[PDB]
């Protein structure tokens, strides 16, 4: 739910969406997740490995 | 490239001009 369980309710969402929010919230165009979401995906993955 | 896009139409609002 992103963070809408901190103000209320717990809107759920997809999880690529709320990353593409906050990809959204730095300034970088959401685009840029859908994008490349295969290849950051991969990066989260490895950088908890 | 976009994972679980979705197909619909966007309208135009200079459309209607060129059309009229
Ligand atoms: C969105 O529309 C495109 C066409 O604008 C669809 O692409 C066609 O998909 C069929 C298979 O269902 C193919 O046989 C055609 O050759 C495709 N056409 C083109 C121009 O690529 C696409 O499948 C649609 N996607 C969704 C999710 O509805
Ligand atoms: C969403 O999940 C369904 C299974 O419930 C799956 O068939 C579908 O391909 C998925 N779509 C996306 C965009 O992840």
């Amino acid at each position: 739910s992103g963070w809408t369980f901190g103000a209320g309710a717990a809107l759920q969402i997809p999880f690529a969406m709320q990353m593409a929010y906050r990809f959204n919230g730095i300034g970088v165009t959401q685009n840029v997740l859908y994008e490349n979401q295969k290849l950051i995906a991969n990066q989260f993955n490895s950088a908890i490995g | 490239v976009v994972i679980g896009i979705v197909n619909n139409t966007v309208y135009d609002p200079l459309q209607p001009e060129l059309d009229s």
